């Protein structure tokens, strides 16, 4: 089955409400960028963001202007003549609107409240979907609360209820309306609703994983945002996820999350395999299509892992725009981040930048040692690992933030759609290195073992291993005179 | 943060 | 308030059945042997034991003669006439019934399942105490599991309210009846049910725990088998405890029990107490009567901490009476243990035991040089300690296993009711020692703490401390713009005076 | 086992 190929397309309110198809200054991609060559590459194409009002509701920025919006929209899905696939999404959310010391945290707090504003707000989704024309729903809050999350769940079941009879209303069968989810792709976020990862993602067709990010400016040590394995010498972190609500025990919470651990793309995902009832299929990979900037970074080692002075508050507090060479970073006041547009002609200046490699984290990074920057990205050559893993983990597919970010050639976008369907592309002796690897395991992700079947009435000594009830057990002690499951003393250790 | 995040 | 002084009077069905109080060899320690003076010295007598039948009612072994059982019951409740608080107590369990693999195990089990059940069996409770004349009930299940704790609990609180109704219907207001139960001494079993310990001990006067046996044929090194403080040569081990069914964060559970760890008396007394809802005054501490032999040990060090040739299994398999100088332990066929009567007479026998003391446990033990033998048990001077631990820690009392196993002139008795009582014994400069002490911090016993209130919206870095609703709450990591209790970046590290 | 146990 097609790997799913997600590309958000973000666009500001300021750039709607002067949408313009030839003036870069203005709206720097719009929608024509998108050829029928690069439609027929996605699957999926996400635009971002909508929010969700004081009253409620799903609904359009209030400063949005609703004719142009419908326009913009309207050129995305005209996209579909030419992929007869393809999906255009819209998301509710975003750092901006739903962070917790966002403006408009309470609202999603309060709409999956009670069984009658999820029913309204579930409504208003669909009802927007509807009205714009978009192919089905994404919500992307940075991130519900332990608290929030039972009703968070109500609220998506909703909506997957109210989707599933408008496809049939609308005779979608051959490209039913789907609901996904960013979800966060660090231990410490996603330890915020990890204990319901099965019930989050029941109803949905694809949890998108934001696999990204996993260093920044209010990171102590420069660091790969993405690293697809671990470096030994890089940072490492708490494993969150052994405080989550799981209600595990001492050892099981120890063997599914070792501390410290290397935050990387792996650990992510092998983190939501280990979780019974999280479906591989339903895991999409996000990677990014932007590099994040450090300054004031310690030659030495291509300037990885070192200290910075980096201002990570947001937004930026300074009119120093110090990345060299980023007239984007400029415009958008901002020099910690940069598109792959803009880097890669960064690189093909002379601006004194070298691209280096990192064999364990599979990626790449910039490194300027006349200013001391730091660069860490993602490019054609980091994906070819990125999708072996989706192919060999049996993964939905992949995601990217955002489609705006790729060069005027669709490079990394065309990189993707290559490693999953080009006929003539074969990654089967593709050297995934010897970078760590997440060694946790849990519930979801047991091996299969075999052992005797358990008899009621045995004594087992320690370490002994017996079948019952389709897995593999074994005793932490011994002098265990009690059934699997029944008995403390018994640790699952094993599938069927 | 500066991103999706 | 008076300290209780818990004494466990066992005895066999066949000594039941051919009771005298004038042959040694058939009943070695008769009721006779507790003279009214030792009567003064106990608060309770435990009868061992009663079982429960497979109607899911308490009784007697079916092998009882009723009427000798009823002689001896006697006996020990005409003590009462020295010693008006005296209580005599039945116990019903035991090893030998409740263990996983006990002939009634099952009965146990289902007498707890239902109401109507459980209404059943404590009717049957009270029913025995009133008819033979008992003073309150014991329960020694060893040791309830799972899903068998809740109706544990609800079939405690059924004998709880029934017993309160007997004692105003018999005007015993001066002497109510009670309820105990005798608890693990050791992480492993106490596992079993420790989550649910307040529910538990809610409805009794007093929990009873074993803590004795915490070494024995069982483990791969000899050791000390009450412990009173860790020693760090001895042997450690992993703490059971954080494989129970608590909820608790990993911080949480590490805090709590910190492992390896060493298996002692102030352990379980210390993983008691940092439950909430478990009050010191109902912890009972118990003490051995009797020491657990070993063989085959190897020396440089009295014998402690080695490996050995010891067989576990229970009933003993071998024939070979090991034991040099114990004749107790031909009669009972069995070299692995010893009452302290008999360890006092090997001591003076001359038959090769060396009696030492390891400073750090507070406990004495043998060592057989010639023969390469290990004994680890009690004595009047490890009870100092003991003691004085037990009113430190403002415990309920005492309870030992058992009367029958102390000397005839009731020595170790004589002791525990001296330490708490004598107007002329004084331990106030008795020094505790170094040993290990256990020190686990549950959410249960949260030391009071002082941070500045959580402030809403706020972003706090990692390690900050903030007093919100009741706790003083620290951030495991940083960038934290969540409230405590919420989500799990914060951990609750104190209570709020 | 053995004891009380």
């Amino acid at each position: 089955t097609r790997k799913a190929v997600i590309g958000y397309y973000f666009i500001p309110t300021n750039q709607i409400n002067n949408y313009t198809e030839t003036d870069t200054s203005v709206v720097p991609f719009p929608v024509s960028n998108i050829t029928p060559a690069k439609a027929k590459q996605l699957t999926h194409i996400n635009f971002s963001f909508l929010d969700i009002n004081s009253n409620l509701e799903c609904a359009w920025d209030p400063a949005t202007n609703d004719a142009k919006a419908r326009d913009v929209v309207n050129r995305l899905t005209a996209l579909k003549a030419h992929n007869p696939s393809l999906r255009i999404m819209f998301s509710i959310g975003g750092w901006y609107y739903s962070n917790d010391l966002g403006v408009s945290h309470a609202n999603y707090v309060n709409a999956v409240k009670t069984p009658a504003s999820r029913t309204k707000f579930a409504q208003s989704c669909v009802r927007i979907m509807k009205d714009y024309g978009f192919d089905g729903v994404d919500i992307d809050w940075e991130y519900p609360q332990a608290a929030e999350v039972d009703g968070f769940i109500a609220a998506l079941q909703e909506i997957r209820t109210l989707l599933n009879q408008q496809t049939i209303t609308d005779g979608r069968q051959a490209l039913p309306y789907q609901l996904t989810i960013a979800g966060a792709g660090g231990a410490f976020f996603l330890s915020r609703y990890y204990s319901k990862l099965a019930q989050i993602v029941a109803p949905l067709d694809y949890i998108n994983l934001m696999t990204y990010d996993l260093a920044g400016p209010w990171e102590k040590v420069t660091n790969h945002q993405a690293a697809l394995f671990g470096d030994a010498a890089g940072p490492t972190f708490y494993n969150a996820l052994r405080e989550a609500n799981l209600g595990w025990s001492w050892e099981e919470l120890t063997r599914a999350f070792p501390s410290p651990f290397s935050l990387t793309v792996d650990a992510a995902v092998q983190q939501h395999l280990m979780m019974e009832g999280v479906p591989s299929a339903k895991i999409v990979m996000g990677v990014p299509f932007y590099g994040r900037a450090f300054k004031g970074v310690s030659g030495g080692n291509g300037g990885q892992y070192s200290s910075h002075s980096t201002p990570g508050e947001d937004p930026y507090p300074s009119t120093d725009y110090w990345l060299v060479g980023c007239e984007e970073c400029v415009r958008d006041k901002d020099p910690r981040i940069a598109s792959y547009r803009q880097l890669e002609q960064m690189l093909q200046g002379n601006y004194g930048y070298q691209r280096l490699w990192n064999d364990k984290t599979k990626t790449p990074y910039l490194y300027h040692a006349q200013n001391g920057l730091f660069v860490t990205y993602d490019d054609a050559e980091s994906f070819k690992y990125k999708a072996k893993y989706i192919k060999q983990q049996q993964l939905g597919g992949v995601m990217f933030w955002h489609l705006g970010q790729d060069n005027r050639n669709g490079d990394l976008l065309a990189a993707l759609d290559r490693y999953f369907n080009a006929a003539d592309y074969d990654d089967s002796q593709l050297d995934m290195g010897t970078g760590l690897r997440y060694t946790g395991v849990g519930p979801g992700n047991l091996p299969i073992m075999t052992a005797p079947a358990y008899v009621p009435g045995t004594t087992y000594a320690q370490g002994a291993l017996v079948s019952y009830q389709g897995y593999v057990w074994q005793t932490k002690w011994g002098y265990i005179t009690s059934a699997p499951g029944s008995d403390s003393a018994w640790l699952k250790v094993g599938r069927v | 943060r500066x991103s999706h995040x």
